[PDB]
């Protein structure tokens, strides 16, 4: 009834407010940068490889590596830092400190890249990826260009993201969406899964009224999302297939402890 | 020995 309705919305925006804290840049912020409505500095534009020499101080996060190795290895710090934004988040969701400790961990290392993938789309367009806060806009040519197979990394998230970008959601959509992934009770090896869905539960209903009154006119909304979380999870077993392969046919690459421990398998 | 642990109990 419109009690349990009211609960929802309040749920909503203490879910919007916490994102707010968590996520230095947020969607309408990248989109502005993307659009050029911005009144900040421009992003550095990074399409071949002399730009991406010349751009490299305003991107930063010796260098004698090859370049594809050095932009795989920046992208874990980059990765990490979104690991550290999404745990502070998931520790916000009412109920999430709560639940058993080992089971918190097992829902942010079977979760949190579902949630990195969701969030790099709003950093996106068709052509490119804003990158360093906004301070570096890499193409997505220039990413496909790189030596195979480092060049068939970033590929699937870019068409992951045109379609998710076509649904329009925003912030407010977003917290609630990312919060639901969070508290997936289907984890391997969850010790108390009912109290993870009864929680989800309550995401789910506050995710849907939330769609029925930010987008009204768009039908079904709710069930596309339910399926992008579906493919949010292929895009993770891609991306773990291919750094089997890297880990297979590169010689000596440092994997960042902290996705040592995610990727632990 | 996590590193998610602490980070989930660093208030
Ligand atoms: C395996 C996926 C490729 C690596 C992901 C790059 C991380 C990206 O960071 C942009 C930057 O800092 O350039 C990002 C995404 C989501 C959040 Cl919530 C925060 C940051
Ligand atoms: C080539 C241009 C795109 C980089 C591809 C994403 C990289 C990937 O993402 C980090 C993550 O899965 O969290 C990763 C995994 C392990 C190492 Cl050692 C380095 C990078």
């Amino acid at each position: 009834g419109s009690p349990e309705s009211a609960d929802l919305r309040a749920l909503a925006k203490h879910l919007y407010d916490s994102y707010i804290k968590s996520f230095p840049l947020t969607k309408a912020k990248a989109r502005a940068i993307l659009t050029g409505k911005t009144t900040d500095k421009s992003p550095f534009v990074i399409y071949d490889m002399n730009s991406l020499m010349m751009g490299e101080d305003k991107i930063k996060f010796e260098q004698s590596k090859e370049v594809a190795i050095r932009i795989f290895q920046g992208c874990q710090f980059r990765s990490v830092e979104a690991v550290q934004e999404i745990t502070e988040y998931a520790k916000s969701i009412p109920g999430f400190v709560n639940l058993d400790l080992n089971d918190q961990v097992t829902l942010l290392k079977y979760g949190v890249h579902e949630i990195i993938y969701t969030m790099l789309a709003s950093l996106m367009n068709k052509d490119g990826v804003l990158i360093s806060e906004g301070q570096g806009f890499m193409t997505r040519e220039f990413l496909k260009s790189l030596r195979k197979p480092f060049g068939d990394f970033m590929e699937p998230k870019f068409e992951f993201a045109v379609k998710f970008n076509a649904l329009e959601l925003d912030d407010s959509d977003l917290a609630i969406f990312i919060a639901v992934i969070i508290l997936s009770g289907d984890r391997p090896g969850l010790l108390n899964v009912k109290p993870i869905e009864d929680i989800q539960d309550n995401l789910l209903q506050a995710l849907e009224l939330q769609l029925k009154l930010n987008h009204p006119e768009s039908s079904q909304l709710f069930a596309k999302l339910l399926q992008k979380m579906t493919d949010l999870r292929q895009i993770v077993t891609e991306h773990v297939q291919l750094l089997q392969v890297i880990k297979k046919t590169e010689t000596d690459m440092s994997l960042h402890p902290l996705l040592q421990e995610i990727y632990k398998d | 020995p996590s590193l998610l642990k602490k980070l989930l109990l660093a208030p």
